[PDB]
DNA sequence: GTATGCCACTAGTTATTGTGGCC
RNA sequence: GAGGCCACAAUAACUAGUGGCAUA
């Protein structure tokens, strides 16, 4: 027999006393009925009043355990992730088998029952109601599921050691079976695992009651040999509102599993900001080419393999631009086993071989818990551009395996800093200074060669002041030019060559430093009588200290 | 032999951290290492209702590259600091920090056979995880003392001592420190001499190198230039400025007297009297032994790691910033590679000398660590570590420590 | 004078909404 | 008896530390 699992409540609490509401006289009817019978099976028993306890029944899981169940012991979580269909191997024949009487064939611990306790009211609630316990595993109850796994686990040990072989993946109330036996084979080892079970009381489906491939699982479709997901329709609109969006951009994520390509990141910024479920958000025309890109990728039908554990896994990275890459994980060429997306959602001016070794962490976090191992990289990046910017970082990283593949774009520095001061090209002393309260500021420079420029800004931050006096010299330089800044933040946006990000002011900089042909940039701390800063620092402060 | 009770502190609830996946290489290997415990009796399967859990890790062992299981037990070692420290601490020998070489000797199959309280079982609980979340989880829990716990050096130090006491008398001026699975032997002695005294050691243990003196902190040595520019000036003014943080006798007055007016960065710019006197008092500063720095036993220790390039890593040991009760460089593989050379190296020294591991701030992402530092740990301990930037003058003041 | 803000880097957390599921 | 539960994503909020600037 399935021996009982030993549960305890939360230390210092009691069981659920919760009231029972009184019901109609059609709700009692069927109720009377259905415990009657639950009651002859020996899977709830009638108690009196030496139990305290009650939990309402179910009002449209015949019980409510929601307080038992904050009440209730925690558990080590079953099913916490799902298997990804791409992790699975491929097979000759497989089934499904559901499992009817499961919680009722699980016996709950006996000094937990009286805690399940519950009233079937009386018509006319004047008399007292009949009451019950539970004597099995309740639906509904926060136990169930992972006493359930673990009795099933310990019940399939016998059969997977005779049948190492065969695969059984274990899902709710559902035993996936999977062989590589042709289907003769395979029935006779379905109906042996039909017997295994129930010796112990588990009932399944017979074989011409059993379901047939494709399988819809977890809002996949499984077949023998590939897998997809079930069709994707964004709905066509006019007008959109903010939760229209919400769900496009959901159901996109949900595509970009398998559909290659697949870009949110124009439809997420409608939905920045405070915003009414109901608000109508016009699109704009960006987020409208994205959308029309994203419905092309969707007609074409698409399917993902399985997993050839023989085989070395390969993924491949595309740059798609504006912070959004896409990726696409094979054995053999133009098979795909997933696809996936990496988007930097904060717009920070992150440089572009820095996303893209950011998507590589991403995939080979996502490769492991998949498939188990690392998979192999082909990059739009050249062995030296990779090695020249790492080198300059002041972070660690490693990408073990990796290998250039010339499919642009391609990521590239676009420009390269002189180490040491250039001789006879004009020195510029840059500062910047704002108020906070007026939100009004200044940016300059003065120069060695005599020259000087202030501008006013308004709407506008210390860092924004300091990034336009770097513009300033960029802008009234030529080609060849060195910089003097206190601004460390200024500094590291330029040492970090941004990719085109949001701020048109950091893109404006990036312009000019391509143009330019030798920059040398040097920082030096504000406050301290050094000359050059001081004189560009009296200049922009004057009427904003 | 009966059990010593252990209890957490009565609000504390046990370990619940979450398992880091694992390659499916090191699930099989650990599934063989965990079937030969159980069979042992050392470790036994749980069922659902417990809820705790504590991640495990395969590292490859020192000796042989067969696969050794690591126990990362950060969490319940902090949850029971009552236990090990306060109740049955292990005093730490300010004389091992003096010997001339220290052996580093691994005493961690002495727990296996001494039984862990059946009340506390429940808080060892791990997880065998499985690929792609196709099998529910392998989930044990430790019958014995478990490699990790710093529980069990405090539990078995009774014991321990009685093993030792033999080998102590007959060699007084050898100085034995435990922490957790380690045995650090301290001696004198030339090195030939010193490698047979410790199998002496590991005989009389069967039976039931490192040269901390050699470890100095180098001073700052500053540019030597026979002339100077604007640019070179600027450079200097900044790092010293920012190290008058750690050195407060450092000044830059005079050397910013001399950046008078918007100059050229290539200008020359010669070096006064009052500048050379300056610059001079400045690198006596920094050649000297840094003052007003002590350890102070109730305060963490921490360090930093800065990422010099062409495979060279700087470090600092501190309890409060900027006042370094240790300096270094460690030189030559990857980032990771090095980084986690450089973590066991520095937790080492930290042993040795005050009996504490640091927390460690490390300039690499987060999740590319816990990817990656399994590949090449061998250490049984696992120090707290976080995850920082480094700021470039950081890095620009201590590229200037002298090379040993 | 220890607190504030501005933004690069580093690390999170509790809530909502959505996709795909499960009671 | 106003629904919970899992993964993923987006949004909002609380952000915290380091760093140069900048307030006082
Ligand atoms: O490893 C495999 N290979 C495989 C291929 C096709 C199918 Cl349809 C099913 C499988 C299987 C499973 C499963 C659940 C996650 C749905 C099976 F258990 F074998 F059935 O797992
Ligand atoms: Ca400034
Ligand atoms: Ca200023």
């Amino acid at each position: 027999p399935i021996e009982t699992v030993p549960v305890k409540l939360k230390p210092g609490m009691d069981g659920p006393k919760v009231k029972q509401w009184p019901l109609t006289e059609e709700k009692i009817k069927a109720l009377v009925e259905i415990c009657t019978e639950m009651e002859k099976e020996g899977k709830i028993s009638k108690i009196g009043p030496e139990n305290p306890y009650n939990t309402p029944v179910f009002a449209i899981k015949l019980v409510d355990f929601r307080e038992l169940n904050k009440k209730t012991q925690d558990f080590w979580e079953v099913q916490l992730g799902i298997p990804h269909p791409a992790g699975l191997k491929k097979k000759k024949s497989v089934t499904v088998l559901d499992v009817g009487d499961a919680y009722f064939s699980v016996p709950l611990d006996e000094d937990f029952r009286k805690y399940t306790a519950f009233t079937i009211p009386s018509i006319n609630n004047e008399t007292p109601g009949i009451r019950y316990q539970y004597n099995v595993l309740p639906q509904g109850w926060k136990g169930s599921p992972a006493i359930f796994q673990s009795s099933m686990t310990k019940i399939l040990e016998p059969f997977r050691k005779q049948n190492p072989d065969i695969v059984i993946y274990q899902y709710m109330d559902d035993l996936y079976v999977g062989s590589d036996l042709e289907i003769g084979q395979h029935r006779t080892k379905i109906e042996e695992l039909r017997q295994h079970l129930l010796r112990w009381g588990l009932t399944t489906p017979d074989k011409k009651h059993q379901k047939e491939p494709p399988f819809l699982w977890m809002g996949y479709e499984l077949h023998p040999d590939k897998w997809t997901v079930q069709p994707i329709v964004l709905p066509e609109k006019d007008s959109w509102t903010v939760n229209d969006i919400q769900k496009l951009v959901g159901k996109l994520n949900w595509a970009s599993q398998i559909y290659p390509g697949i870009k949110v990141r124009q439809l997420c910024k409608l939905l920045r900001g405070t915003k009414a479920l109901t608000e109508v958000i016009p699109l704009t025309e960006e987020a409208e080419l994205e959308l029309a890109e994203n419905r092309e990728i969707l007609k074409e039908p698409v399917h993902g393999v399985y997993y050839d554990p023989s085989k070395d896994l390969i993924a491949e990275i595309q740059k798609q631009g504006q912070g959004q890459w896409t990726y696409q994980i094979y054995q053999e060429p133009f098979k795909n086993l997933k696809t996936g997306k990496y988007a930097r959602m904060r717009g920070a001016h992150t440089n572009d071989v820095k996303q893209l070794t950011e998507a590589v962490q991403k995939i080979t976090t996502e490769s492991i818990v998949i498939w188990g191992k690392t998979p192999k990289f082909k990059l739009p990046i050249q062995k030296e551009t990779w090695e020249t910017w790492w080198t300059e970082y002041w972070q660690a990283t490693w990408v073990p395996e990796w290998e250039f593949v010339n499919t642009p774009p391609l990521v590239k520095l676009w420009y390269q800093l002189e180490k040491e001061p250039i001789v006879g090209a004009e020195t510029f002393y840059v500062d910047g200074a704002a108020s906070r309260e007026t939100k009004l500021g200044k940016a300059g420079y003065v120069t060695n060669k005599g020259r000087q420029k202030v501008v006013t800004l308004t709407d506008t931050t210390n860092q924004k002041t300091e990034l336009q006096a770097i513009h300033l010299a960029l802008q009234d330089s030529g080609l060849e030019v060195n910089i003097v800044t206190d601004s460390q933040y200024a500094l590291g946006i330029i040492q970090a060559q941004p990719d085109q990000s949001e701020s048109e002011l950091v893109n404006q900089i990036i312009e000019q430093l391509i143009k330019k042909e030798k920059v040398y940039l040097a920082w030096v701390p504000a406050h301290k009588g050094i000359g050059g800063n001081e004189q560009v620092d009296k200049l922009v402060s004057a009427g904003i200290r | 032999i009966e059990t010593v009770p252990v209890k957490l502190k009565p609000g504390m609830d046990g370990p619940k951290v979450k398992q880091w996946p694992l390659t499916e290489e090191k699930i099989k290997a650990l599934v063989e290492i965990c079937t030969e415990m159980e069979k042992e009796g050392k470790i036994s399967k749980i069922g659902p209702e417990n809820p705790y859990n504590t991640p495990v890790f395969a590292i490859k062992k020192k000796d042989g590259t067969k696969w050794r299981k690591l126990v990362d037990f950060r969490e319940l070692n902090k949850k029971t600091q009552d236990f090990w420290e306060v109740q049955l601490g292990i005093p730490h020998p300010a004389g091992l920090k003096k010997k001339k070489s220290v052996t580093v000797l691994d005493v961690g199959d002495a727990y296996f056979s001494v039984p862990l309280d059946e009340d506390f079982r429940k808080y060892t609980a791990f997880t065998i995880p499985s690929i792609n979340n196709e099998t529910p989880g392998i989930r044990y829990q430790y019958n014995v003392l478990p490699q990790g716990w710093k529980g069990s050096p405090a539990i078995f130090q009774s014991s321990m001592t009685k093993i030792l006491e033999p080998f102590r008398k007959q060699n007084p001026d050898i100085v034995i420190y435990q922490y957790m699975d380690d045995l650090y032997v301290g001696s004198d002695l030339e090195i030939g001499q010193h490698r047979t005294k410790i199998e002496e050691l590991r005989q009389h243990l069967l039976r039931w190198e490192l040269h901390p003196d050699k470890w100095t902190v180098q001073p700052i040595v500053l540019p030597e230039k026979d002339s100077w520019t604007v640019n070179d000036i600027q450079k200097l003014v900044g790092k010293l400025n920012w190290a008058s943080q750690i050195y407060p006798g450092i000044k830059v007055r005079q050397l910013c007297k001399l950046l008078r007016g918007t100059k050229a960065l290539t200008e020359v710019i010669p070096l006064t009297e009052e500048a050379e006197l300056e610059l001079a008092e400045n690198r006596e500063i920094l050649k000297e032994p840094v003052h007003g720095v002590y350890y102070d036993p109730s305060k963490d220790l921490i360090a930093e790691i800065q990422k010099q390039g062409q495979g060279q890593w700087t470090y600092q040991i501190y309890q409060e910033p900027f006042k370094n009760l240790k300096t270094g460089k460690y030189a030559r593989t990857n980032d990771v590679k090095q980084l986690t050379e450089a973590v066991q190296k520095i937790t080492t020294e930290s042993i040795v000398i005050w009996g504490k591991t640091p927390k460690f701030k490390l300039p690499i992402q987060k999740e590319t660590w816990e990817t990656w530092w399994t590949e090449y740990w061998q250490a049984t301990w696992v120090p707290e570590w976080e995850f920082v930037n480094t700021p470039p003058l950081v890095k620009l003041w201590y590229q200037l420590e002298k090379e040993p």
